[PDB]
């Protein structure tokens, strides 16, 4: 459940796309982005 | 495609629910504030006897890893 999910994240962290995003959007842009969806 | 970013978002949930309490630090970047939730939470487990050592241990190095791809490039 632990492991799941820390598997999906070092998944997200190994391309190039997903990685930028995880990296570059802090929490607070996460509420501004779902204003927007 | 903006499934690049829906597939983060149901990611960050499993790290902090609506229903939690323990709110993520808003300056915080997604990955840096679930990482650190993931390592409270594997002391937490850990002590309480939900996880194992090997488990914890695995938990703790991918997280090891995770940071790596952070602080470069």
């Amino acid at each position: 459940g632990s492991m799941e999910r820390i598997k999906e994240l070092r998944n997200l962290m190994s391309q190039s796309r997903t990685r930028e995003i995880l990296t570059k959007t802090t929490v607070d842009h996460m509420a501004i982005i779902k204003k927007y969806t | 495609d903006e499934q690049m970013y829906q597939r983060c978002c149901n990611l960050f949930e499993k790290f902090f629910p609506s229903s939690s309490y323990r709110r993520p630090v808003g300056i915080s970047s997604m990955v840096e504030a679930m990482v650190s939730r993931a390592r409270i939470d594997a002391r937490i487990d850990f002590e309480s006897g939900r996880i194992k050592k090997e488990e914890f241990t695995e938990i703790m190095k991918i997280c090891s890893t995770i940071e790596e791809l952070r602080r470069q490039k």
